């Protein structure tokens, strides 16, 4: 039943008595459900430490992973170039899932095509698929460039991207001069950040490898900036703004913030902004190349140091205070530009906010997860705030990254109770937060379910989720936030302290029970 | 003699003044009491120069006023003639100011 | 049902999406392993709003992502041993699961993996129903072949489990809701109407569906199929094997809902018809009030739809006086923001709203259509200085 | 009892059994408290419509007001000028309260002095207090200018500010050429915004009244911007940024964002930035003067139009979409500068965000309160979003402002269920949100108690608070947010939609009860 | 205790802040009208953290702001009729209030308003205790005169309300906590120790204070004063009138807490002394563990400032100070700074743990070590 004055959506319409009775009848008569006491007992068991021992003994089963596959990152990297079409040679379902994922995170159109590889392609190969797809894509969407990645199907059957594209150009399906960079992105190796790295390395090799004879390091007096897999448009914006404030000539390669923030003015823009092909061709002439996320840009670093002859600085992600300082100092040293007074004032204002909120931030326990560089930057900033990152999870991390994060934690008194987990999923983290309860957990939207689980054990066991990372699906416009630089640290600090304050306000809203601490001033 | 009490903690300055008129004591202008040496004021009455000094009542408790006298504050002097208001102001400035 | 042109932004999904995402995933008490690399399971995790009641992680697992997480060694050497070890770990960590399905991703059918033998061996060892689904994404041209493969798996592994069991107490009013995936509670809104008609909905799958309901489906007297495209195979098989007639019911909009309710009640005795008339009379004032409120705001508007068989959603749009051919367009999330960029009001996922089926869902549908079509944001696309 | 491993603050230390027993003994033995059922009955009565009728018949009692007194606004206005000391001629307790209030809102040092008027000043006036205060303030803090307001003491005893300052200059307490603007700010008239208006008018008169002979309108080809009482530094920043993007020369008079955001670098800065005296003197030479918050800048508008001969445009507060557009068009018309493509892109991005969030925002019921211009701008933006304001409360509003807001509401179909209240306090709003429950409240921190009260009635009756306005005391760094322009509109939209989504997530977090709607994608 | 220099930045409050903010406001079951313009009541609303137990708006009104909201008409023609109508409306809308105080702001005493007569008339008519407080902010040099005026109002209108009432059953272990305003729960942390000692805290005001507790205060055997500066007037008045001895107790730091507990127990018989010894023995391991955890990370640090003992118990010198006990100015200078801001309790053994943790948190926070930009 519905009242037209107040129409109820699914919640709380299905809380109505008739719906409750119908659901109870269904469950009791035909679902053959386990008894509620047995369900409660099993849940309590899953919250225990012995269940954690069983869970961490997993070798073949992955439950709720915290990573994606390479071609998603390859598509994201391809989206950062001017009038460039991401083209995933392989099955269509992969591209549909990539587009849906990025649409849900960014709430923007995401352009990506597939050559619709099918059983016939599984038998004889996707060469005809590649030719037809490249021709159709160029004719229909008129891109300046087509960046080709692969699905697991094409990698497993062993399609040669180079030979396929060469045959497509040779037989006249696409012009010989049309830029078609490619990258092999096996979804069974690494993660989405690895795919981003592979796509960027392939594009750089396509545009620079054969024309290094006339390239001189430092000719254009610019600094190449490779952001890596980044899903915060504010990160690109803050990097560009800080480098413009410094007066530093820069080339931001794979800049997708324009195409992911197109205005609504009655016209659909298929492409917007992006790194130009001239910028990629002139990249070796830069003074140096700075990798914003070096821990998933290893192949890019190898190519840039080995081919462009760029002495890539050993820089952490510019996240927090110390690492933003080191990034700014390295940029100043490379470019010869002093750090302007505006950036010094912004750093001082970030320090002022840290001083303002240290009373509420100090000693707070956090379980966090995400990509390696983002996770280590968040851990560094939390240590700078006096917080305790007790559970550090990175499903796509490696042993070297774990060693680096352990070294970072050992350098801080607030990392004593911190453990770094690599190759673990969010079920492992659910066990960790049940057995060693943190105050909060920082991660993507997939953490919300964990919070639900904790709330099922009790309100006192609930671990609230702070949504920083990728992907964020249950909130709107968080992709516009910033996590890099002093501005990103400021936003992160505000989010953390305000989350602590909402949690305290909720815990003290009980009248005549806990409202004695429901302070107006905090 | 101008009589007043200043509290050692709140610095509340209460003046012991006649209940009829004026603030001077013991007569209309033409306890452990300690004299304030730094305070001195002279008024030119006809044919005589008259000095008036400040006596401070020591302790924490305000004693009840004797007959014909009242404890007043500086604000309570509103409406009283200008001369004794100025005398009270001088005492207040010396003691509180 | 032809091959889509390569490199033309095809909207169709894969066989895995049509099998794991659509048919098998909503089954709450079963655990569905996305066999292969991590991507397919990650992108499909909780993507569809197939609503269910249960304790997630204990007895229900719909929004969970179980995957074998294939690495390079699993591609090179196969993943059958890994599949067996994963099944053992699933049993040891999720003891209350009432069945396991293994939905194959693309590499499974290419590296010559044999998941059927592993499924049979582990099911015999654990006395558990393990359903191998060869829903590799490269198979077929869309999710339709995924629906077909998932239906064949249901028929071959789950449907006939209770063929020799006659302990179920059957009534003449036994119906099974097939093909309703409970998107935002659509199946619940249909089931409340069906049960208020005096019918007993014995089975309701996939949406809010249990494996026991799939096994009990051959015991029903009528099969009410919501989505013909995805479950026509199982409906026809059930008709030719158990002699169960199946009919398509449309609960989208009051007119189609009333017509479908009368058509369903016409398959039973006079008491069911009387209860159908009672239900229609009871719900007449509510949808009449909804129409009176929202039809004036929506009269004369034009709609184009590209999402299923046509005329399914036309009835509800006509119930609000909305001409169907634009003031509104209904498609998926991938075209949603594109048509938003064109500035045309836009409404698969029901835009995180619902239910839209039944009388209760009609109110939500009308409110959502009025909200989207008449929102002031569509009138501010042009800058006033341009 | 405290465990050194897990130390408990007041919450939840006083929830311990021993503390509970001690509090119960204290209540039962000596507090003579009313019975618990009796308090429950009285509370339920206070939530009723009969109590609302009794509450709205109040004529002498004000409970939980939503306004401050004039000298606070005068101090805020004075802080916006370069090297200017706010000087409240009157009692010291007023200055202490002003400083504490602004310190708690901004989490920054706030400079303000008093002349410590006391009983002697109550009897004889504060002329000597004015002389000594001006001399000591100039000697101690070395301000370029001392901006003088009044407390209720000086207004009641009729202190002549002009005569006192002139006598202070005559007798050598301050130099004759030292700028000492003054304004009478009676705390029993208007509110803090009235004090801001009075202080700004006094400063402008002091700097321009006697030198209008050599002033020509449009000589400097700039536009004067008067922000009014503004406690969001982001609003000053966004106004300046939008004017710079348009290429429009501007003079932001009373710009306190620099002094209210001093960086922490080991050095304390009493003064920072602010409007210079040259800018004030050259203000009549501007093309025009634009009042950001016209509904509390009446005296400023009268002085600007009657003395500077500026044709002040009829502009609303640049809040939301339509009014920001109108402000930009008026600035373009006055200055001749076209609106650049960047501002058009920002407007389109705001429209895109509105389109993305309209499904969650449409039909939501809001009870809001604050200053008149801020309240009307928020109402206009909510009408633009399809939201339904139901209780529009402005304690310091007047009949003309209420008529304007009613005209705005009548122009939109979403204002049918909207009622505007002027002269009503937050107890009235508590009655309103009990009897006619909205979905959310929008206001300062003082609304949190109202939320608590609603939660005492029940979880289904709880009205969550959204902290937009002044003062915000229980959150950190919200004063850095923006409410003006497209940027402010995006920030407000994000806050509203994410508050809605957070409330929905909280309502659907119950496992096996309401978590069927705990959608990952929202 | 002299007038502050005009034109200087000082943190001194007014008599209204001393009376309404400190002494009268924490009384939970009473309604306090800030008589005058809106500002004084608005800025003082919930400013101090005088913790209390009660249903706000029904039977407790500490965090609420009741004001006359004086307009120009009220200034010109007086606000006595407005005060009477306001009292009637207060009784109408808040029936469960146990008393009304009228705290005067600056204009009330300057326009010749007689709130004493209005209070007497309305209290006689409504059978309610209405306490007029002539706490005009311009009176005096600081909040001390506010404390004095509020204490005088307590004595004149509340304290003697049960002078002839002998229906209260008294025990030899009757004590009243005076001058503790329960900042973050300090008074509760003191009261738990006092009642563990075998004493019966009959009265505890202002913090978490009820008007009945004030009326019962003259019936106790000992008056334990926390803040001598604000309540010495009422303490001496009770000593001279009811013959009740008063002593200052200091529960700040384990050493001072132990000394104060023993001093209080010395006033009573041997059983109270034995209970005090049991309390000290029970709480010894907890504060010893707190010291063992926090003193090594706080030893030798200099503090620039009753509260000495807790700092010494953490091994901190008191006087380049590492901490200063004007908060934001010292914050800008870069020296850690510590009514308690947003934490507490700090008194008692339970409060000592919070005090030590907060001192370690503020003094050793990395934010103080990042002030200097690495390139400067
Ligand atoms: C008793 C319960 C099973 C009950 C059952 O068999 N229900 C079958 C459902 C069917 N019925 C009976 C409830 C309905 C009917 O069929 C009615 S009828 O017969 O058709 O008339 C068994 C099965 C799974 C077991 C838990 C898990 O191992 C994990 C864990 C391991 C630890 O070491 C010890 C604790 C834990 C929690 C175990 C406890 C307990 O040991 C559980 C709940
Ligand atoms: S199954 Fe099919 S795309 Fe028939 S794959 Fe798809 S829950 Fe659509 S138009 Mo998403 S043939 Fe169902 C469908 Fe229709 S997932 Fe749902 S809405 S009625
Ligand atoms: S009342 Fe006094 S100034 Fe005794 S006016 Fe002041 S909350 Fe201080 S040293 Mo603020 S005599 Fe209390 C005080 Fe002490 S406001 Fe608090 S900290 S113990
Ligand atoms: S058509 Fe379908 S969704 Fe595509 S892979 Fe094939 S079953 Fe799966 Fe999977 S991990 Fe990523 S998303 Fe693919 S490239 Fe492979
Ligand atoms: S010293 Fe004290 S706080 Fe000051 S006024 Fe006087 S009683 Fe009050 Fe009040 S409304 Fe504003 S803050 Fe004043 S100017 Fe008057
Ligand atoms: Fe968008
Ligand atoms: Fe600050």
């Amino acid at each position: 039943s519905q009242q037209v004055d107040k129409i109820k959506a699914s919640y709380p319409l299905f809380l109505d008595q008739d719906y409750k009775d119908m659901l109870a009848k269904k469950r009791d008569g035909f679902e053959e459900k386990y008894p509620q006491d047995k369900i409660d007992e099993v849940f309590q068991w899953t919250t225990t430490k012995e269940y954690q021992e069983l869970n961490f003994q997993r070798e073949a089963l992955t439950v709720n992973p915290a990573k994606a596959c390479q071609p998603l990152g390859a598509v994201l990297c391809a989206l950062g170039f001017e009038k460039t079409m991401p083209y995933v040679h392989g099955s269509q379902g992969c591209v549909a899932y990539f587009r849906s994922y990025f649409n849900r995170h960014f709430r923007e159109p995401v352009s990506c095509v597939s050559d619709s590889m099918t059983e016939d392609a599984a038998v004889f190969g996707g060469q005809q698929n590649m030719k037809d797809g490249l021709q159709n894509c160029k004719a229909t969407y008129k891109p300046d460039m087509i960046a080709v990645s692969t699905t697991c199907m094409a990698e497993v059957i062993g399609d040669d991207l180079n030979a396929f594209i060469n045959n497509s150009k040779k037989e006249g399906f696409i012009p010989d001069e049309f830029p078609v960079p490619f990258a092999h992105t096996p979804s069974f190796v690494g993660s989405h950040v690895t795919g981003w790295d592979n796509m960027f390395e392939g594009i750089a090799r396509y545009f620079t490898l054969k024309s290094m004879d006339d390239k001189v390091v430092g000719s254009n007096k610019k600094i190449n900036i490779v952001p890596g897999f980044e899903t915060y448009l504010g990160n690109f914006r803050v990097i560009k703004r800080m480098l413009s404030e410094m007066g530093v000539g820069y080339s931001l390669l794979s800049d997708p913030e324009e195409v992911l923030d197109t205005p609504a003015d009655g016209q659909f823009r298929m492409y917007a902004g992006g790194t130009t092909q001239e910028e990629m061709k002139d990249a070796p002439n830069a003074l140096n190349t700075v990798l914003l996320q070096p821990w998933h840009l290893e192949k890019t670093k190898k190519f840039v140091e080995g081919t462009w002859k760029h002495e890539v600085p050993k820089l952490n992600i510019p996240m927090g205070l110390d690492w933003t300082d080191e990034f700014l100092m390295k940029v100043s040293e490379i470019s010869g530009q002093p750090i302007p007074a505006s950036l010094t004032k912004e750093r001082g204002r970030l320090v002022d906010m840290m001083t303002d909120s240290h009373t509420w931030l100090h000693g707070k326990r956090f379980a966090l997860w995400g990509d390696p560089d983002f996770v280590m930057g968040l851990v560094k900033f939390l240590l700078e705030l006096g917080c305790e990152p007790v559970h550090i999870l990175c499903h796509n991390g490696n042993k070297r990254w774990k060693k680096a994060v352990d070294a970072i934690l050992a350098a801080s008194p607030y990392g004593k109770n911190a453990t770094v987990y690599i190759g673990k999923d969010l079920w492992h983290l659910r066990s960790l937060v049940f057995t060693d309860k943190p105050d909060f957990m920082i991660g993507n939207s997939y953490g919300k379910f964990i919070q639900r689980d904790t709330l099922h054990k009790g309100k006192e066991f609930e671990v609230p989720l702070i949504r920083i990372g990728f992907p964020i699906f249950d909130r709107h416009h968080l992709h516009r936030s910033t996590t890099l630089g002093y501005e990103g640290a400021m936003q992160i600090l505000t989010t953390l302290v305000n989350s602590i304050l909402e949690r305290l306000d909720e815990e003290t809203r009980g009248m005549q029970a806990t409202d004695y601490n429901h302070d107006l001033v905090r | 003699i101008l009589l007043c009490h200043k509290h050692p903690v709140s610095a509340r300055l209460r003046f012991l003044i006649p209940t009829g008129g004026g603030v001077v004591l013991p007569q209309t202008l033409p306890w452990q009491l300690e004299l304030i040496g730094e305070f001195r004021l002279n008024m030119e009455v006809p044919g005589q120069i008259m000095p008036i000094y400040l006596a401070a009542l020591a302790g924490h408790e305000l004693p009840p006023p004797p007959e014909g006298t009242r404890w007043i504050e500086l604000t309570q002097s509103i409406g009283m003639p200008w001369l004794d208001r100025e005398l009270l102001r001088r005492v207040y400035e010396e003691l509180i100011g | 049902n032809k091959k889509s042109q390569p490199g033309l932004m095809t909207i169709r999904g894969c066989a895995y999406a049509g099998s794991k995402g659509v048919v098998w995933g909503p089954i709450k008490d079963m655990i569905h392993i996305s066999h292969g690399p991590v991507g397919c399971g990650q992108y499909s995790r909780a993507g569809r709003r197939n609503y269910y009641i249960g304790t997630t992680g204990v007895n229900a697992f719909v929004t969970m992502n179980f995957t074998s997480d294939f690495q390079e060694k699993d591609i090179v050497f196969g993943g059958d041993k890994k599949l067996a070890k994963l099944i053992d770990e699933v049993e040891t960590l999720f003891p209350l699961n009432k069945g396991i399905s293994v939905q194959s991703e693309c590499p499974i059918g290419l590296i010559g993996d044999d998941i059927e033998s592993v499924s049979k061996v582990k099911g015999a060892e654990l006395s558990k129903t393990i359903v191998p689904v060869r829903c590799e994404g490269f198979r077929g041209v869309s999710q339709s072949l995924g629906h077909h493969i998932a239906n064949d798996a249901v028929r071959d592994w789950v449907l006939g489990k209770r063929d020799e069991d006659t302990t179920f107490a059957s009534t003449p009013y036994d119906v099974a809701i097939i093909g309703d995936y409970n998107i935002g509670g659509d199946a619940w809104s249909s089931r409340i109407l069906l049960e208020e008609m005096g019918l007993r909905c014995v089975a309701q799958w996939s949406g809010d569906g249990s494996i026991s309901e799939i096994e009990l489906t051959p015991k029903v007297k009528l099969n009410l199929v919501h989505c013909y495209r995805s479950m026509n195979y199982i409906s026809r098989h059930m008709e030719e094997k158990y002699g169960i007639p199946w009919m398509e019911y449309n609960f989208f909009g009051p007119t189609k809902t009333i017509e479908s309710l009368r058509a369903i009640a016409a398959k039973f005795d006079e008491s069911i018809q009387k209860k159908c008339e009672e239900v229609i009379a009871k719900y007449k004032p509510e949808w009449e009030a909804v129409v009176a409120k929202y039809r004036p705001r929506l009269e004369g508007k034009r709609v184009m739809l590209y999402i299923l068989r046509p005329r399914h959603v036309i009835g509800a749009y006509e119930d609000l006086g909305m001409e169907v051919v634009p003031d509104l367009i209904g498609s998926g999330i991938k075209e949603k923001f594109i048509f938003q960029k064109m500035g045309i009001p836009f409404r698969h996922s029901w835009d995180y709203s619902g239910p839209y089926h039944g009388f209760d869902g009609f109110a939500i549908f009308a409110r959502d259509m009025d909200m989207t079509l008449n929102n002031p944001c569509w009138k501010k696309l042009q800058a006033p200085w341009e």
